[PDB]
């Protein structure tokens, strides 16, 4: 469980971004990323209106250049989640509850890319129905070599266009030879190394057992959108299929894309203790949303 | 029994008068050709080969100890949506003795092991002796069946070898199969055996090998239409039928002199007609 | 069997009595749709429905009366409002596999409201529709009525179209209701065609049905033409008996037949 102390430990405002830099601390950089993985470790909220499910469980997919430390990621989620099980592209039903990390996950069978999507449509596998409620974690490489941005998504990692739509978020990371940035990281992994901790930081890290407790006490929440914030949410769908209508080269801003950010604001509103979605909720779902927008452009 | 007016005998007066009137009829070939298929429309010729199936041949027993088959075999191709499968429906509904399957056919040998008894369930082959066996989706048999089938159709047997039990089956039948051509076009450049995916020795034990083609013809979608909105909207009984084809297959002619020289010539001219390179047969 | 009140069913037929409620009705399914008439009135027919006929008597498989609609198109035009307005008033068809589409096949063997997306998620003009779905003949011949709706690359369409998206996201049903037809009526009025409403095959519209299937024949025996088959009879004979129940009629006319031939021809996009 916990105490009211570690409550008022945590409920100092800017802890969103403490136990988002508290995940991976020796991995340098990639915030975003982090707290995306935190995002995802928590989790959306379950409705039910008027007897219509939705689910809040949220898929993320890391893609880019080779050994950018995405296994390190992996691992890492998959040990500080309280349920799940790593796998390589060649189960489910085992990580029902949890996440599911599935490392080189380009180099999976199409006919299990079937059941994959009645996982991600309907959370279960019918063959008798077992359930899958699994948020799956996903990891691809380019497959030559390296990542192109003049090639597309689907030609440089080649994979159906629709199974990569799923994912709540994509994220692109690409290696560039940067003299100062690989100055930093030669000195952030010796120091690794040596002093066999990570080098001080602004905020300590949260402790992996504490991590856990507060996680579930948010996972306890369940908050729900009121229908006054919704205007700002016409206004700034209706603004983001504009844009997306300006340039179609990208993903649409299709129903799926309002669906994830929902799930997104929801989500962040869980961390918060909140019981309603505010303006905030949603200004941070639209951040991340265009992060990723603009790691996927090149 | 086995002499027609034996049964004849167990047949009533008015039985015997209506096979006598069914004999007597100068167009019973027109007559049971219609009354055996009526709702379908065109196609005579594979009405009269399925009839002439029905009817069946004299078989005959060599001294050397070889049997002569005495069944023929049709098999008919079309393109999809050509009525063959109804050919098949009203073969079986006619027929008592038919069994309709769609491409477990030999037979299953299970070992009551409470008795130590192998007792062996008849297949759809052996449940049709003694008559007409419709397959349909010939061309989707498995190896196996394929194989079981050219034995069939070869030595009119069927073997089984299960939990170290050699037996021989006798099945004598005739196969009313049906297939479609490859890809659901008929090309008529290329031969039967291109258009039709089977083994070659299948193939050549197959008599009166019809082909079906829609051909489009305006007048016949009209007739057709009009049929199948009637449908929405027989000169001699099955029974009659029955009792006549009973009574013919209780017959037994005999070739003659003069129609021997006359099928000596007629398969010459037909050699000949292979023989020449005017135009490529499709066999 | 609802015991219609004579209100409900003096308002019924004088609806009905409207030469505009094949179209008033195709409008009352969600109006708030940009256009799509014909496709609503298909919806339309699919929920009236052809009349259930028992043809164990002539000994051949009983014919169904149900319509199969597809409907093709790119992302982008609004299908999943119109399914979901569809589901509340009446209570991967993209990605089907061919061990999939065989078992389908096979099924069928022994009403299908389906939607379509291309395979490279953009609608290619050069590209024939059964390419661009990568759907089989045989299948495809076992849906009545395919629609084909393009995604104009209009900004004034798409920004009404994310608006009424947006809407529905928002809007109450209690707002759509007070705004449109009261869904009420229309469900007492689908329920009238379908109960008591049991047309009958007249001899000209027979006829009509008839002149119809010949004149899709002689289309088919064109080169390069779809050939003509005997389903699509089946199919016509369906969406009559539909039309015919839209306007409470007891016999099918050749109003029927005439409409539900344009209705197909608008719906496989054969001018063009
Ligand atoms: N911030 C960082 N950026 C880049 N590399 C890092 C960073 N932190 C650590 N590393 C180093 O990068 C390596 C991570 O390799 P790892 O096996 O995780 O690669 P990967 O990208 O997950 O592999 P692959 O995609 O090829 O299967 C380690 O040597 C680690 O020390
Ligand atoms: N002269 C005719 N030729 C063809 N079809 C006819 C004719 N008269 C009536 N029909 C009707 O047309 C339909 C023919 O299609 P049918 O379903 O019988 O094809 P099929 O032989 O089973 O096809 P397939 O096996 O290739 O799927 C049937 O409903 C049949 O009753």
């Amino acid at each position: 469980e916990l105490s009211e102390e570690e409550l008022r430990q945590i409920t100092e405002e800017d802890f969103y971004e403490k136990l988002a830099a508290s995940i991976a601390p020796e991995i340098y950089g990639h915030e975003d990323v982090k707290k995306a993985l935190l995002l995802l470790l928590v989790g959306g909220v379950d409705h039910s209106p008027r007897g219509m499910k939705i689910r809040g469980n949220i898929n993320v997919c890391l893609m880019g250049d080779p050994g950018v430390a995405k296994s390190q990621l992996l691992s890492y989620i998959d040990r500080l989640a309280p349920r799940s099980q790593y796998t390589t592209g060649r189960a489910l039903v085992l990580a029902d509850q949890g996440v599911c990390c599935i490392d080189e996950f380009d180099k999976m069978m199409d006919s299990d890319r079937t059941a994959i999507h009645e996982v991600m449509e309907q959370q279960t596998i019918s063959i008798t129905t077992l359930n899958a409620r699994c948020s799956i974690l996903a990891a691809a490489n380019p497959a030559y070599g390296r990542y192109n941005p003049k090639k597309t998504v689907e030609q440089n990692i080649q994979l159906p266009a629709a199974l990569l739509s799923r994912f709540d978020l994509l994220w692109l990371i690409q290696d560039k030879p940067d003299r100062d940035n690989d100055l930093r990281l030669a000195q952030h992994i010796t120091y690794v190394h040596q002093h066999s901790k990570q080098p001080p930081s602004q905020f300590q890290p949260m402790d992996m057992k504490l991590m856990r407790r507060y996680i579930t006490m948010c996972k306890s929440k369940q908050p729900a959108i009121p229908e006054s914030l919704a205007d700002y949410l016409t206004a700034a769908y209706v603004e983001m299929r504009k844009e997306a209508r300006t340039n179609k080269d990208m993903t649409f801003t299709s129903a799926r894309t309002l669906l994830s950010i929902l799930r997104l604001s929801t989500a962040l509103a869980r961390l918060r203790l909140e019981d309603v979605v505010e303006k905030e909720d949603v200004n941070e779902a639209m951040r991340l949303t265009e992060m990723s927008k603009d790691s996927l452009q090149g | 029994d086995q002499t027609a007016e034996s049964i004849k005998n167990q047949m009533t007066v008015q039985e015997w008068e209506k096979v006598f009137e069914m004999s007597q009829d100068k167009n019973l070939y027109h007559n049971l050709c219609t009354s055996l298929f009526p709702t379908i429309h065109g196609n005579d010729e594979i009405k009269r080969g399925v009839l002439l199936m029905l009817f069946g041949g004299v078989p005959k027993t060599t001294m050397e100890g070889t049997s002569l088959r005495g069944d023929i075999n049709v098999c008919i191709v079309g393109d999809p949506s050509t009525s063959k499968s109804q050919f098949l429906k009203h073969v079986e509904e006619f027929s008592p003795r038919a069994v309709y399957t769609s491409g477990g056919l030999t037979a299953a040998v299970v070992k009551d092991e409470e008795s130590h008894e192998f007792v062996i369930e008849a297949g759809a082959l052996m449940l049709a002796d003694n008559g007409v066996c419709c397959i349909d989706e010939f061309d989707k048999m498995d190896l196996k069946d394929q194989v079981a089938i050219h034995e069939a159709m070869e030595q009119q047997t069927i073997s089984i070898t299960k939990a170290g039990v050699k037996a021989t089956l006798n099945a004598r039948t005739s196969i009313l199969a049906a297939a479609n051509p490859v890809g659901g076009r008929y090309e008529r450049s290329k031969s039967l055996k291109h258009n039709v995916n089977l083994s070659a020795p299948i193939m050549s034990r197959f008599d009166l090998f019809f082909i079906l083609v829609d051909e489009c013809n305006e007048v016949t979608d009209y007739a057709i239409a009009r049929r199948i909105v009637d449908l929405h909207a027989r000169v001699y009984s099955i029974e009659d039928i029955q009792r006549y084809l009973l009574f013919a297959r209780q017959f037994q002619p005999k070739i003659t002199k003069e129609a021997e020289e006359f099928i000596v010539e007629q398969y010459r001219r037909l050699r000949q007609r292979d023989g020449s390179g005017v135009a490529k047969s499709s066999w | 069997q609802k015991l219609f009140t004579e209100e409900r069913v003096a308002m019924l037929k004088e609806l009905a009595a409207k030469p505009d409620i094949y179209e008033r009705l195709a409008a009352a399914l969600a109006p708030s749709i940009y256009e799509h008439e014909d496709i609503k009135k298909g919806i339309l027919l699919q929920l009236f429905g052809g009349t259930r006929k028992d043809f164990s008597h002539t000994g051949r498989g009983k014919f169904r009366a149900e319509v199969n609609i597809l409907l093709c198109g790119d992302p982008g035009t609004s299908k999943s409002q119109l399914l979901q307005y569809v589901f509340n008033l009446v209570p991967e068809f993209d990605k089907m596999n061919e061990s999939t589409r065989s078992v389908l096949h096979e099924v069928m063997e022994q009403s299908v409201l389906a939607a379509a997306n291309p395979v490279e998620s953009q609608w290619n003009p050069k590209k024939t529709t059964i390419e661009n779905i990568q759907l089989p003949h045989t299948l495809l011949s076992r849906f009545d009525l395919i629609f084909l709706m393009l995604d104009p690359q209009d900004e004034a369409y798409d920004r009404r179209l994310a608006h009424h998206l947006v809407a529905l996201y928002y809007q109450s049903e209690e707002q759509m209701k007070e705004e449109h037809l009261d869904m009420a009526v229309l469900k007492d009025y689908i329920a009238y065609a379908r109960t008591y409403v049991n047309p009958r095959l007249s001899e000209e519209a027979s006829q009509a049905l008839i002149e119809a299937y010949v004149s899709m024949r002689k289309i088919g025996s064109g080169r390069g033409m779809v050939s003509a088959y005997p389903r699509q009879l089946e199919s016509l004979i369906r969406l009559s008996e539909a039309h015919a129940k839209v306007r409470f009629s007891n016999k099918v006319e050749t109003i029927d037949v005439e409409e539900a031939k344009r209705l197909h021809r608008e719906a496989l996009k054969q001018s063009a």
